[PDB]
């Protein structure tokens, strides 16, 4: 395997915080332009702007982390799910595993208080 | 009305009628996961264009100057006793003219595609 | 050209977190101005190329900190 | 009218079953080749298989993906069955018996197989897809380039004629065959008849391409039945072609002593029996030609379009030229031309 | 010797090297012969003989329902739960099959029946995840499961193919005379 | 820029081998990138050994590489004989070495026929698939299964050979002689079959080492090194025979190397059913596998051993060992870490097939299309390694 | 004790066939192509006599 | 960069460990699901795994 | 005609798939029964899911499921696509393809016997006997 994949990356660990800063600033820049490549490619029902939200939304999820070390591991992996969704090899059902909740509402009786999580003992 | 017309009107109509009796007879029921081409049972994006090597496109635009002189030959050879000796001569020297224009062809090896598969010939020469 | 800022700010008008959308001038920093956040700063930058149909480099989008930059910018075409 | 009608009807339905058994054939002896039987589940002995696969195949749906315009996609298993049919008039079934005579018969039967190209080309474009165009061109650049050499042997066994009817050519053919003057003749127009169908001695496209069924992959049903059809017609009449211009065409032996000992007079029994004999002859030129093709299937791997393209230009080509110029030079250092 | 180190007594063998390809003129085969063999495609009408030889042949087909192919008494099909001479179940709920199974395919409740004999009162098999390793019929002491020859029991649902305590009572009920000739010949070798 | 088009070999294509999806990028019909991709067919079976008892791990090994059973079966006993220190009877040793070599028969067989058919041979396709009949009738006699048996176990062997085998493998060697002759008469001397493999899927010798190739591939590129002869096992040492091993690393001395193993493998199984000695075929003691059905039916020693071998298993001791022998795919090994209880710490396999699809990409670039399905054939995939 | 075993016989099989069987088969090739010149010019013998007697039979119509 | 048939063996225990190989050009996922959240032959990862598979 | 032409589709991916190709052998012949390998979901009547079905396979299995002109049928062979198998209990695998496809004749067997196979099949010629294609319509 002398030459790689088309969108790889040598994988390389920075010892400072704000180049791995500059480098999920990149990264968020690399997703948010081939967002309309992924609607086209797994032939969603949706909008555009919903995979861009979510793009945005699985960033406001890790924005706290402190450790550097563990911002380097979650940094390698989402640049690996970037490889994968852009070279299309991923599927559209393994796609639409990111959106579980838009596609369809589960159903009536969703449990709340104590009270409703209580008669179908948290189901 | 001899026997050669009613073929070639014929052989259609039992075309005709085949593709029919399928219309008719089975069922159609199709969706969308159904339709959609074959590769392999993996869908894929379609590149809008590709490239193509030269010697494709070569094999046939240079097969209707061959294939123009096979029809060329074929004058001659219904007359072949009437110009005995004589076109006999001019034919051979039209078939001559051909074959020197093919030696070019096959001296450039237009037809043949290399390989970009070179085993290093370069040897290792250090410091 | 005049009426190409006015396209920049009807793209940067299209967003949230900005309660005052008369804020757009032409010096408009994307943090201090317009209270803007790491991610929205290249959200709107890319929200800003793919109005036009241009693509633009990591060091023609890392250094882009205003509207003025941007329309500095513009003239890669 | 009703004696030219029923006579299409007889060789139509002659021909049309032994298509279909052709294949029931095949299946045989590619089975006996590799040491096991062949069909015999569906009939008394394994015969009408091929009507078992027939009145299966026209009861598949018929499916149309959406990259395809639908016409094209049906379009071409009709102008490639007709074109793979036409061609059977002008075979002789013994002397000046076609279903048209005409003068010039191997300009139409070479004509007709000029136009058998395009539904390998044109199905390509139906469902275009990038990975179907290209083999469709690989497929189509082969088909031409083996025809150039189909039309070459022709012109020159027509140099020793003159004449382009055909039951002219096996008239002129009682004093000697072309095949034992012309023996390596043979040889090469046995290949160029393997490639001119794409059988798979020389195939590429359904085994080896980008599709796993060939340019026809993505069909069911009548687009399928009428491709399987025009193949073994193509089979059948590149070995009609061979028959007569190469081998005997209806010409056994001599048979005039042998009626002179049974027959007294001219009677429908005397041109029964000799219709016999002449179409008998024709049929195991054919029978053995149609084996040779099974034959040469079983034994071999498959080709590079480098390999096919390299053997068509650069090889056959180069002696083919030769031929041209060896044979007419000794038509004339002998004092020997043919009139027409 | 001693040898010098990155160095054993493997030395390369006499006569590792190769001698030099043989150029056009050195070759005992006239151009003529050669090419002979060259446009009258020798060999391959060697191999096409090799074929035309196999045409005149014997077959080696079977016709299956009609005459079957080898069987050796090892042989493992569908399961069988076999019964004492004078009927009695010869599960004694061990649960040593069940200890056994690679793809846990075997599930028991044993409960004292009664008479006071330990019998199992649920035995189980799924066959869909069974893999037919034998384990479960090497292990049984009393030898009360076996694996019967039959291969001949494909079945249209699932429910069908999971296998309660009654199914493989009437297997072991049924192919009690060919366990017979299985376990004579098999049973020393065990 | 060269713009390249890809395709797939996808899954549901006859020469990928059903399991191989192969990203290949192309330009014209050179291949200047190529990316197989797999875990189509992987199933986690190195997690589920870890849950399982030894006895009960050994199926687990015949299920990946599917072709070739007893050998995996050997590699996996040999690796826990050596870390339970026993030591094997003399008959279970020359037992062992001839299924493994019917097994390197059906090996090669299953493998120089379906790639002669990837490139489009079909007769040889049925005439290897004939005598692979004849030999799964041996397997249905050794061990009770065709396909899949549980024969070689850590112990030693399962049981004993049937009553009149022997005077069997001899019946059936006498005409396999002839009937690989024949197969090697319009594959060896066919131009076709010349011209389609000839400077196809050269690896030069030092390649053939960084890439980790073994086997057949390492032995096509001129290399001498087999380790039944090399780090010899199984008494392959009391047998005589030779080793073939090619020249140029092309797929045709990939080729003419598996044809002369062939008879290499005939020759393993003559010498070994004339010096068959008798004897005991398991191992001598029933702490590490059971008693005779006779014995444990009388001795109440050899009932407590029984009972407690198929409930709990034999304990190994504590320790970590590589054991590699050689499949007929190349060099197979296993790397099993051993707590001291009855379950495996950790098991790996080294699938041989692994290291070679590993090495597509560096040897395929720049072949044709055509020529990127004969050098599968070669490195001959079979996908319960590769992936598992 | 080992009794009831599969043993080889005391004297031993005999030899297998392991080697190469493929004994070179047919004539040489200069007598394929001199046998292949002789059809030939025969073939060509009896064509040419047919054409010169096609060409006096269209002289007497 | 030593060898050139390391990386799929270093990829391989990537996915099945979590282990990184810094330097390493085309790192990522092989022989599980693309999708695949966990690193499969851990201690803590359970033996039939958190998700299952349905045609809905 | 629906059976003595019968057509599958060469999904075999494993363990089982070797099993079928002794269904292709000289001594258990299927070019005898009238079965081949058109090697493509667009020709073949029927589908045999012949191995395991991983989750990374699951789609796939379908959209190849999908394409087959509509009298089809598919026949599970092997125990490890019935059920999951010797790897039920695995991360990456499917508990059979009743979940992905709707079969119609289980053949059992973790290599199921060429015979069994074989018998599979006749099973499911069987239940093209009694299909009733055109009784159907007059609403029996
Ligand atoms: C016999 C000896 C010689 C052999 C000849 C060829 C063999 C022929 C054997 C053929 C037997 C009939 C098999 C055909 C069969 O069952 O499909 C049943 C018909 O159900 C009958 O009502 C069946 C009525 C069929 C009418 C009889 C035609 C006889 C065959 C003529 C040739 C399908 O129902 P269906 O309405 O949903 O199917 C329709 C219809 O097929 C399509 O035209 C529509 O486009 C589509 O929407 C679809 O809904
Ligand atoms: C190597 O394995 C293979 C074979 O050997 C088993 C093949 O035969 C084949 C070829 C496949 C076949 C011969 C099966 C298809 C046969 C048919 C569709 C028969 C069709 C029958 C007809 C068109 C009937 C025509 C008759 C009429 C119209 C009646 C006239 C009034 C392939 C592709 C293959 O891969
Ligand atoms: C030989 C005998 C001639 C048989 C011809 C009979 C044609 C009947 C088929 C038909 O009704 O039309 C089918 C055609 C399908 O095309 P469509 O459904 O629009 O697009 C699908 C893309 N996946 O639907 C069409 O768009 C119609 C195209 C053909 C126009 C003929 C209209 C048929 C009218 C039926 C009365
Ligand atoms: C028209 C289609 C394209 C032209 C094909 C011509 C083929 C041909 O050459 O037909 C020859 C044949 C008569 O030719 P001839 O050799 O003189 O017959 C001697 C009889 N002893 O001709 C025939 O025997 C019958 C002619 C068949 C074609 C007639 C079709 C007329 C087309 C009218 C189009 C209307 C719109
Ligand atoms: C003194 C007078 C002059 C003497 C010479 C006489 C000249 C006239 C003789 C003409 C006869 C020509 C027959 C065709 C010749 C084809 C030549 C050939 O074999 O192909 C060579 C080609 C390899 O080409 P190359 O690059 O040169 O190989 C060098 C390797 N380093 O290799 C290939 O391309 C592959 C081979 C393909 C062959 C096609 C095989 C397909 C079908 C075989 C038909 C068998 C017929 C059986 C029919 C029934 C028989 C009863
Ligand atoms: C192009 C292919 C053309 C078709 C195949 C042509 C086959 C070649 C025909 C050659 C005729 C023949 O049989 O050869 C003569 C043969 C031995 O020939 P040879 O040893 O070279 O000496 C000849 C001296 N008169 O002489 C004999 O074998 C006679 C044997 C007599 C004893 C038989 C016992
Ligand atoms: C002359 C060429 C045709 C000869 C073939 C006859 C075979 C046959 O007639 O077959 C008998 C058929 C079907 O028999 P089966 O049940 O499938 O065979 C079972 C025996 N096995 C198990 C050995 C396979 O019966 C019929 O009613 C057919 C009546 C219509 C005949 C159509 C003829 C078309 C021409
Ligand atoms: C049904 C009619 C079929 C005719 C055959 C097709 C055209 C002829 C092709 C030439 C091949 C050939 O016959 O060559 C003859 C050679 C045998 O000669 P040799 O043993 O090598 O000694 C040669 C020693 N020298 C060189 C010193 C003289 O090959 C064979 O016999 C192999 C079997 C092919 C059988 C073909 C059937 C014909 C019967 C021949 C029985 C001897
Ligand atoms: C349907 C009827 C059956 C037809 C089947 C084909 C018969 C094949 C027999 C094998 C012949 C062979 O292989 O001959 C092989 C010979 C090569 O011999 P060598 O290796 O150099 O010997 C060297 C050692 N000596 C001399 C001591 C013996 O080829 C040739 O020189 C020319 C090949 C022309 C073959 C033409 C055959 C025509 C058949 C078409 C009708
Ligand atoms: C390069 C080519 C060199 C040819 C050298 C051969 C000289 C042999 C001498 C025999 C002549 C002879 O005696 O045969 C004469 C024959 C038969 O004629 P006729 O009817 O009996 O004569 C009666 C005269 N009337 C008609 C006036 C009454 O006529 C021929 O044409 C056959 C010539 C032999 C064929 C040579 C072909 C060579 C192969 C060419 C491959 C392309
Ligand atoms: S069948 Fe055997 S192992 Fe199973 S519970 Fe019964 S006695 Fe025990
Ligand atoms: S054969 Fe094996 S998997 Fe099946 S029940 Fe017996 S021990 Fe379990
Ligand atoms: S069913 Fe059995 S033989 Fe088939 S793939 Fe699964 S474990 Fe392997």
């Amino acid at each position: 395997a002398i030459i790689a994949t088309a969108f790889a990356e040598t994988v390389k660990f920075s010892g400072s915080k704000q180049e791995l800063q500059k480098r999920t600033l990149a990264l968020y820049r690399q997703f948010l332009r081939g967002a309309p490549t992924f609607a086209d490619l797994y032939e969603v029902q949706f909008s555009i702007p919903t995979i861009r939200t979510k793009i945005r939304q699985e960033f406001e999820r890790h924005r706290f982390v402190d450790d550097l070390s563990i911002q380097n591991v979650l940094y390698a992996k989402g640049h690996m799910e970037y490889q994968e969704c852009i070279n299309f090899w991923k599927q559209q059902a393994q796609f639409l595993k990111y959106f579980p909740e838009e596609d369809d509402i589960q159903g009536r009786h969703q449990p709340s208080n104590f009270v409703d999580k209580f008669l179908k003992n948290r189901a | 009305m001899n026997t050669f017309i009613i073929f070639i009107i014929l052989i259609p109509i039992v075309g005709f009628a085949l593709l029919a009796v399928n219309i008719l007879l089975a069922v159609y029921k199709p969706y969308n996961e159904k339709l959609g081409a074959f590769e392999c049972g993996l869908t894929s994006f379609n590149q809008t264009r590709l490239a193509f090597n030269a010697a494709f496109i070569l094999v046939a635009i240079l097969f209707l100057p061959f294939d123009l002189e096979i029809s060329t030959l074929l004058p001659y050879v219904m007359s072949i006793y009437l110009v005995s000796n004589y076109g006999f001569t001019i034919v051979l020297l039209f078939l001559l003219i051909l074959i020197i224009g093919f030696v070019y062809e096959i001296n450039t090896n237009a037809l043949k595609i290399n390989k970009h598969n070179k085993p290093n010939t370069d040897s290792l020469i250090y410091k | 050209r005049p009426d190409a800022e006015k396209r920049i700010a009807a793209v940067l008008e299209s967003f949230d977190k900005i309660s005052n959308p008369a804020a757009i001038t032409p010096t408009a920093s994307f943090a201090k101005d317009l209270n803007l956040d790491s991610l929205d700063t290249v959200e709107v930058v890319v929200a800003i190329e793919e109005e036009f149909g241009i693509e633009i480099p990591d060091k023609e989008a890392d250094e882009i900190k205003s509207v003025n930059q941007a329309v500095e910018y513009i003239l890669a075409q | 009218m009703i004696i030219n009608i029923v006579e299409i009807l007889i060789f139509l339905v002659c021909v049309l079953f032994s298509v279909a058994y052709l294949t029931v054939a095949e299946r045989k002896t590619l089975a006996y080749m590799q040491r096991r039987l062949g069909p015999n589940f569906v009939g008394y002995y394994g015969l009408l298989q091929a009507f078992a696969d027939a009145v299966k195949l026209l009861l598949k749906e018929i499916v149309l993906p959406k990259e395809s315009n639908y016409i094209i996609l049906v379009i071409s298993p009709l102008i490639t069955l007709i074109t793979a049919l036409i061609g059977w008039v002008v075979i002789p079934l013994g002397p000046g018996i076609t279903l048209g005579e005409l003068n010039l018969g191997i300009l139409f039967s070479l004509a007709i197989g000029s136009l058998g190209v395009f539904g390998s080309l044109l199905s390509g474009w139906s469902s275009n897809s990038k990975y179907s165009l290209l083999g469709s061109i690989r497929s189509t650049a082969q088909l031409i380039s083996y025809e150039l050499i189909l039309t070459s042997i022709f012109i020159i066994i027509i140099m020793f004629v003159s004449s382009l009817n055909i039951t002219t050519i096996i008239e002129t053919q009682r004093v000697v065959w072309y095949c034992i003057p012309l023996l390596p003749l043979l040889l090469i127009f046995f290949i160029a008849s393997v490639a001119e169908t794409a059988r798979p001695p020389f195939d590429l496209t359904e085994s080896e391409s980008e599709l796993v069924a060939g340019y026809f992959t993505e069909y069911s049903g009548s687009p399928f039945v009428f491709f399987f059809l025009a193949e073994y017609s193509n089979i059948i009449l590149i070995s009609a072609f061979n028959g007569y211009l190469l081998l005997g065409g209806y010409l056994s032996f001599n048979y005039s002593y042998l009626f002179n000992i049974l027959f007294n007079d001219y009677s429908y029994v005397s041109f029964l029996f000799e219709g016999l004999i002449n179409s008998s002859a024709y049929a195991i030129k054919l029978v053995f030609l149609m084996f040779s093709f099974i034959w040469v299937r079983a034994a071999f791997p498959r080709f590079t379009y480098d390999n096919l393209i390299n053997f068509c230009w650069i090889i056959l080509l180069p002696l083919l030229f030769g031929i041209f110029l060896i044979i007419p030079s000794t038509l004339y250092i002998f004092d020997s031309f043919p009139t027409l | 010797n001693i040898y010098a180190g990155g160095s054993a007594a493997a030395a390369p063998p006499a006569g590792f090297r190769i001698h030099r390809p043989a150029t056009w003129e050195e070759s005992e085969e006239g151009a003529l012969s050669k090419a002979t063999k060259y446009f009258l495609l020798a060999e391959m009408f060697r191999g096409l003989y090799v074929v035309l030889e196999q045409f005149f042949r014997a077959p080696y087909t079977i016709y299956y329902p009609f005459e079957k192919g080898p069987v050796s008494p090892r042989f493992r099909g569908e399961h069988a739960l076999r019964r004492y001479p004078s009927g009695e179940e010869r599960c004694i709920a061990c649960k040593l099959c069940e200890a056994i199974c690679p793809a846990l395919a075997i599930t028991i409740d044993a409960e004292e029946r009664i008479d006071g004999s330990r019998r199992t009162t649920k035995y189980d098999i799924d066959m869909t995840k069974c893999i037919y390793c034998g384990y479960c019929q090497e292990s049984c002491p009393v030898d009360a499961i076996v694996e019967t020859p039959n291969v001949e029991y494909a079945t249209e649902t699932r429910e069908e193919l999971l296998y309660n305590k009654e199914k493989l009572l009437a297997n072991g009920d049924k192919w009690e005379l060919e366990l017979q000739y299985a376990l004579d010949a098999d049973a020393p070798y065990r | 820029r060269i713009r390249a088009f890809t395709i797939n070999f996808g899954p549901q294509h006859p020469a990928a081998h059903g399991v191989l999806r192969l990203i290949l990028e192309l330009s014209g019909e050179e291949i200047i990138r190529s990316d197989p991709h797999v875990g189509l067919l992987h199933r986690g079976t190195e997690k589920l050994i870890e849950y399982k008892t030894y006895m009960q791990a050994l199926p687990y090994f015949d299920r990946l590489d599917y072709v070739s059973m007893m050998t995996n079966e050997q590699v996996f006993s040999l690796a826990v004989e050596k870390l339970l220190n026993v030591e094997v009877p003399l008959r279970g040793k020359y037992i062992r070495t001839m299924f493994g070599e019917i097994t390197r028969v059906l090996n090669h067989l299953m493998s120089v026929c379906s790639h002669a058919m990837d490139v489009g041979a079909l007769t040889p396709f049925l005439w290897g698939f004939e005598e692979r009949e004849k030999l799964m009738e041996f397997y249905e006699r050794v061990s009770g299964a065709r396909l899949h048996a549980a024969y070689v176990r850590p112990g030693g062997v399962s049981q004993d050979l049937p009553a009149g085998l022997l005077d069997d493998i001899y019946m059936w060697a006498t005409q396999f002689g002839d009937r690989l002759d024949e197969i090697e008469e319009l594959l060896t001397d066919n131009r076709i079959w010349k011209l389609r493999t000839v400077n196809i899927g050269t690896v030069t010798a030092q390649d053939a080492l960084n890439l980790g190739l073994s086997g057949p591939m390492l032995r096509g590129s001129g290399i001498p090194f087999d380790i039944r002869k090399n780090a010899p096992y199984d008494a392959y040492d009391k047998v005589d025979f030779d080793v073939p091993v090619g020249m140029n690393g092309d797929c045709y001395d990939r080729y003419l190397i598996r044809m002369a193993e062939f008879r290499q493998s005939l020759r393993i199984i003559e010498q070994c059913c004339n010096d068959m000695p008798a004897g005991a075929v398991k191992v001598e003691d029933f702490k590490i596998n059971s008693p005779p059905r006779n014995l444990m039916k009388e001795d109440m020693e050899a009932l407590i051993h029984h009972f407690l071998l198929y409930t709990k298993g034999y304990s190994v001791p504590p320790g970590e060992t590589y054991t590699a022998i050689e499949a007929p795919k190349g060099e197979m090994g296993v790397y099993v870490v051993s707590d001291g209880s009855e379950r495996p710490y950790k098991c790996k396999i080294r699938a041989p097939g692994f290291a070679h699809l590993g090495a597509f990409d560096h040897i395929a670039r720049g072949h044709f299309l055509p020529d990127a399905v004969a050098i599968i054939g070669t490195m001959d995939l079979v996908f319960g390694e590769v992936d598992r | 004790p080992s009794v009831g075993q599969d043993l080889p016989p005391v004297g031993g099989y005999e030899p297998v066939q392991w080697r190469r069987n493929l004994p070179a088969r047919g004539f040489r090739p200069l007598v394929y192509l001199a046998a292949l010149c002789g059809i030939c010019g025969y073939g060509f013998y009896r064509a040419l006599g047919g054409i010169q007697e096609r060409r006096e039979l269209k002289r007497e119509k | 960069c030593l060898y050139e048939g390391a990386n799929w063996f270093e990829r391989e225990a990537y996915d099945m460990y979590g282990v990184f190989f810094e330097g390493h050009p085309d790192l990522r996922r092989i022989m599980t699901d693309y999708g695949f959240e966990g690193h499969p032959l851990r201690k803590d990862f359970p033996l039939t795994g958190y998700t299952e598979v349905r045609w809905d | 005609a629906r059976q003595g032409s019968f057509w599958p589709v060469t999904f075999g991916l494993a363990c089982c798939a070797v099993e079928m190709m002794h269904v292709s052998a000289p001594r258990y012949d299927q070019d005898r029964l009238g079965i081949i390998f058109r090697a493509s979901p667009r020709q073949s009547d029927i589908m045999i899911v012949a191995g395991t079905l991983t989750n990374k396979m699951a789609p796939v299995l379908r959209q190849v499921y999908d394409q087959m002109p509509e009298p089809r049928w598919v026949i599970s062979m092997g125990s490890c696509a019935n059920g999951g198998g010797y790897y039920h209990f695995s991360y990456s695998v499917v508990r059979g393809c009743d979940r992905i496809v709707p079969v119609d004749v289980y053949v059992p067997g973790c290599p199921p016997t060429s015979e069994a196979l074989m018998y599979g099949v006749f099973q499911l010629q069987r239940k093209m006997r009694n299909t009733k294609i055109t009784r159907m319509w007059y609403r029996k």
